[PDB]
């Protein structure tokens, strides 16, 4: 019943302290749990904002359908609707340095690997600074370079991201 | 020195491409080729690959003196791409009704090469064929049915299917709550245990302890929100209760 307390601070919203905003939409949330579980938030809340603009902040970088999942992970400590839409939740988690959610998102993406989109997964794993997902994507492309190469995704990644191709070649070497 | 059996390191698995060819000799009683003269068929192929092209070959009166009054039927490999086939074969004669009778098989796969023709000398006696009571000549035609089967001895195999990883979805939920206590991390309201000073939050207390929620919200949140005195327990065990409510374990 651990998760349902703390979740009760979220669905019922239980007298928060500061008001967030996701592209105009209104959300209410605390400061203790954010600073505790998200280091970027902790450095954010204390430095230059708590004195002047403490009430109002604009979070103008994430979509709300995944903001609900990030802010039912930070509070309740588990993310139910993760494997269906794990592609952008990894980006959100890595933006605010939520390492544990990052690792579950990497596991979810790694378990959804396929030949038709391994280039996209490699691009996201390089852009979002993943390591385990990068290694697992490199191994998967090494095994299935027989048929991933025909896909348009590989041509896009070759034209746009040379160093990933070079790193895959270096890994496949020896 | 030494030299025993050579291992293969791979399991033995083979291919078999078995097809057929039906050949009709119209007016066979009027063909009249003498001793030692052949009558070659039309080129036929399998269908899987047309690299190999075959063609049957009859000698209406058997070649050599041993087969003086026999029908000698041969299978010939016209053209192959400089490689040796290992095909099996069997011939048979369709009767008038439709059931092949004089089936004659090759017990093993024979090695074929371009221009090399394996086959059975003395397939059948001429007199038994022309008897006109066995019914192997419907309307004076001869139907011959050859069932080739090329064996190839392939190696089809797959290697590592490296599985999705990794284990250790490590949970470190206690360290975080320990960090609200040891570092003491800028709390919001001040408790008190018999004069002593402790600092603590409001969200976690209200969430996990209903009595705390009722103290913080009813008649207190307006005037005395910062300071409350818990003046009924000794601190040496209060520290264990309030390191249990947060971290979820009492050492």
């Amino acid at each position: 019943r651990l998760a349902d307390e703390l979740g009760g601070l979220w669905e019922n919203s239980r007298f928060t302290d500061c008001c967030l905003c996701v592209a105009g939409q209104e959300f209410q949330a605390h400061k203790a749990i954010l600073a505790a579980r998200s280091p970027v938030f902790s450095a954010m809340f204390e430095h230059e904002m708590e004195e002047s603009k403490k009430n109002r902040v604009e979070i103008n970088d994430v979509e709300p359908e995944v903001f609900k999942e990030m802010m039912c992970f930070i509070y309740t400590g588990k993310a139910p609707n993760l494997d269906k839409m794990a592609d952008d939740l990894l980006a959100a988690a890595d933006k605010y340095a939520l390492e544990r959610l990052k690792v579950m998102c990497e596991d979810a993406l790694c378990s959804n690997l396929s030949v038709e989109n391994a280039a996209e997964i490699l691009i996201l794993a390089d852009l979002h600074s993943a390591d385990q997902l990068k290694t697992q994507a490199v191994d998967f492309i090494n095994y299935h370079a027989s048929d991933v190469l025909e896909t348009s995704g590989w041509k896009s990644m070759v034209v746009s991201h040379p160093h990933l191709v070079a790193e895959a070649y270096r890994s496949l070497a020896s | 020195s030494s030299g025993p059996v050579a291992e293969s390191r791979c399991y033995t698995q083979i291919k078999v491409v078995k097809f057929s060819y039906m050949w009709t000799i119209n007016n066979f009683s009027f063909c009249r080729e003498e001793m030692g003269e052949v009558i070659k068929s039309s080129t036929f192929s399998s269908g899987a690959n047309d690299k190999l092209k075959w063609c049957l070959r009859v000698n209406p009166k058997g070649l050599d003196e041993e087969s003086k009054d026999y029908l000698s039927l041969y299978l010939l490999l016209v053209s192959c791409p400089k490689s040796e086939v290992r095909a099996k074969f069997k011939f048979s004669i369709l009767n008038a009704k439709g059931e092949e009778t004089k089936a004659m098989e090759s017990q093993r796969a024979y090695r074929f090469v371009q221009g090399k023709d394996w086959g059975f000398k003395k397939f059948i006696r001429r007199d038994f064929l022309l008897d006109e009571a066995n019914g192997l000549l419907p309307d004076d035609k001869l139907t011959l049915f050859c069932e080739v089967s090329v064996v190839q001895d392939s190696v089809n195999i797959s290697g590592q299917n490296t599985m999705n990883m990794v284990k250790v979805p490590e949970c470190r939920l206690a360290d975080e709550l320990g960090g609200l206590w040891e570092n003491s991390r800028f709390t919001d309201c001040c408790l008190c245990v018999a004069g002593q000073e402790f600092q603590a939050h409001k969200a976690i207390l209200a969430a996990r302890s209903p009595v705390f929620s009722a103290m913080f919200e009813h008649e207190m949140e307006e005037s005395k929100k910062n300071r409350v005195e818990i003046n009924d327990v000794e601190p040496e065990v209060f520290k264990e209760m309030m390191c249990f409510i947060y971290t979820g374990k009492a050492p």
